RNA sequence: AGGAGUGGAGCCUGCGGCUUAAUUUGACUCAACACGGGAAACCUCACCCGGCCCGGACACGGACAGGAUUGACAGAUUGAUAGCUCUUUCUCGAUUCCGUGGGUGGUGGUGCAUGGCCGUUCUUAGUUGGUGGAGCGAUUUGUCUGGUUAAUUCCGAUAACGAACGAGACUCUGGCAUGCUAACUAGUUACGCGACCAACUUCUUAGAGGGACAAGUGGCGUUCAGCCACCCGAGAUUGAGCAAUAACAGGUCUGUGAUGCCCUUAGAUGUCCGGGGCUGCACGCGCGCUACACUGACUGGCUCAGCGUGUGCCUACCCUACGCCGGCAGGCGCGGGUAACCCGUUGAACCCCAUUCGUGAUGGGGAUCGGGGAUUGCAAUUAUUCCCCAUGAACGAGGAAUUCCCAGUAAGUGCGGGUCAUAAGCUUGCGUUGAUUAAGUCCCUGCCCUUUGUACACACCGCCCGU
């Protein structure tokens, strides 16, 4: 009936993690990006971000009602207590999860990995990203497995800025030969407001406000008609 | 396996009445979090569910210590052909649409 | 020419050497060996003196109101209130069974098929495009003579110019406020008592901020980068975290319906306080348990520390405040605390001291090993569980070989988390006492920024010559 605040916070985190994994393993094909659980007085509203929304709701909201019902009967909420929505994501091109799923479903049919990886990289760059790198490791026929990597732009690896400037996605692709793991890293651009990128700039980047052209006479003289 | 026919028909009216369910793999333990107090032994109910979802004609997916089910119409056709229960008695799950 | 503490003097484990039920999988230098968070009765024991309840979406066979299921002490079993006794013709009752595998899978193989995580090369400063120069070309310049830096850090130089990573910056953490934001869990002022015989918040807690920049001065430095010293200062290279492509057949298939199939067995690597070892002693090795004197410990004669943990999806297991009383945890009644409210201003602890060493085997620090009531864990002995009689142990700097370490290092010392049943000799953290030596070098072991040599490229563990 009651548990301590440490246990409560840990349980909330576990609930978020398991919910995220559940609707990752269900509808990875539906362009699902991530979940966000919102607190509301005596309520738990859930927002799902996906690139494709007609396919997560489906016809007559079938998929939504089914998976809402199973989340209800799973996570111990009272009868009719869970209501999740499905809204599009404003940043589809530079979300790591979405691009990882895009690559995994470009590769699941059976296709050349270089063309798909370059297409994903080009699409992320044309989405305004500051830089990307895609690593695909696994079997390419033979007695040995190789890892080929596609980079373009500029990217950071160390320090704290990598926590809020780079988003990473690691996904497994199951082929008949075996499993190849893909890794999509996107370096978000700096943008105040809009939630497209982090608010703070790179801590090693110093800005100066730029003056304008000044070609003026020696002394100001008033002019009247 | 090792499942009696009365428990078979019991689990079958359970499948008829519920349709869409969630569950967890539990066998040996004597009390259950969410599918106990059903007046039927836990082990035989869960083993009958194992038969239902692992006989070889309805697919499953095992992860995060829990079960989520898509009950195909091939299984419904098998049920209708065996027990001769028509689908004209629609499940009550078609409310709040 | 430094040292301190060492593996040898006080709390047993890991895996090989190594009688049958005993030396039991993965890991062959750093980059294995309290490592798999792996503290082995047993659910996790495959070395194990022993078994049963057994599996097939199908390829083919034996054929229906009986073709057996954990399920009886006393005639026993091979420890076992296990019907297994060559035993009843008790008992869910069509459940099932045998011969070969895909299967609902196997902590079954293969980590020389993989993913993902790590570890390491490699803790150092390294690394790479574009365009432009050079070369037929592999390739080179950029990425450098010098000075400087912890740094491919910068100054500068300059067939390179512009860039990208790594380094720095960054995040967390310590150290500082006659300042700020405020607390009925710390802290308080003369119309206050229980005492002349409702402070706009500061010690503790934690926030939008401040503070340090080689900033000031002196001296060294194509007077550049910077270095040294000194005031002032809380503080003047100040703990960690994160960390570049190519790398390795490094480890992990025994963390994961994360994952590609050659393929054993019925003695499934399922269950059931059940059950041998490994808790031996000629050591085959590795990590561990430990201070030399008025300093070591007692008078109990003054307010001490934490870092943290603590009770229902699962679930039956939480941390603890008086008395039975031998002298206290404590076998039973009792309340508080989902916690800055209770434990607790951390309930069988300093290092100190009118029990003391007069020059060191005594009082000074323990070789076993016996009783007082045992926290209550079937078992503990084939790992759980207190101090006292002073019974006298090379009783005062240690084969060959060596591991770690530069200030709140080391070392001593306890305490808390993980594992868990308050199970620690392990590990991960935390305080407390407190520090001899060194502000150096390239001698040993290695690493990096060059030049040089090479018959090496599986790259010196290479290649290679000789009847």
């Amino acid at each position: 009936v009651q548990i301590s605040k440490k246990r409560k916070f840990v349980a909330d985190g576990i609930f978020k993690a398991e919910l995220n994994e559940f609707l990752t393993r269900e509808l990875a094909e539906d362009g699902y990006s991530g979940v966000e659980v919102r607190v509301t007085p005596t309520r738990t509203e859930i927002i799902i971000l996906a690139t494709r929304t007609q396919n997560v709701l489906g016809e007559k909201g079938r998929r939504i009602r089914e998976l809402t019902a199973v989340v209800q009967k799973r996570f111990g909420f009272p009868e009719g207590s869970v209501e999740l929505y499905a809204e599009k994501v404003a940043t589809r091109g530079l979300c790591a999860i979405a691009q990882a799923e895009s690559l995994r479903y470009k590769l699941l049919g059976g296709l050349a990995v270089r063309r798909a990886c370059y297409g994903v990289l080009r699409f992320i760059m044309e989405s305004g990203a500051k830089g990307c790198e895609v690593v695909v490791s696994g079997k390419l026929r033979g007695q040995r497995a190789k890892s080929m990597k596609f980079v373009d732009g500029l990217m950071i690896h160390s320090g704290d800025p990598v926590n809020y400037y780079v988003d990473t996605a690691v996904r497994h692709v199951l082929l008949r030969q075996g499993v190849l793991g893909i890794k999509v890293k996107i370096m978000l651009p700096w943008d105040p407001t809009g939630k497209i990128g982090p608010k703070k700039p790179l801590p090693d980047h110093v800005s100066i406000v730029e003056p304008k052209d000044e070609i003026l006479p020696t002394t100001p003289i008033s002019e009247q008609k | 396996m090792l499942m009696p026919k009365k428990n078979r028909i019991a689990i079958y009216e359970l499948l008829f009445k519920e349709g869409v369910m969630v569950a967890k793999k539990d066998v040996h333990m004597p009390k259950h979090p969410e599918l106990a107090d059903k007046n039927v032994p836990n082990l035989h109910v869960m083993k009958a569910m194992q038969s239902l979802k692992s006989r070889g004609y309805v697919k499953e997916q095992f992860a995060w210590r829990h079960f989520y089910w898509y009950l195909t119409n091939e299984g419904i056709q098998y049920l209708r052909d065996y027990l001769h229960l028509p689908p004209e008695i629609v499940p009550a799950t078609l409310r709040r649409s």
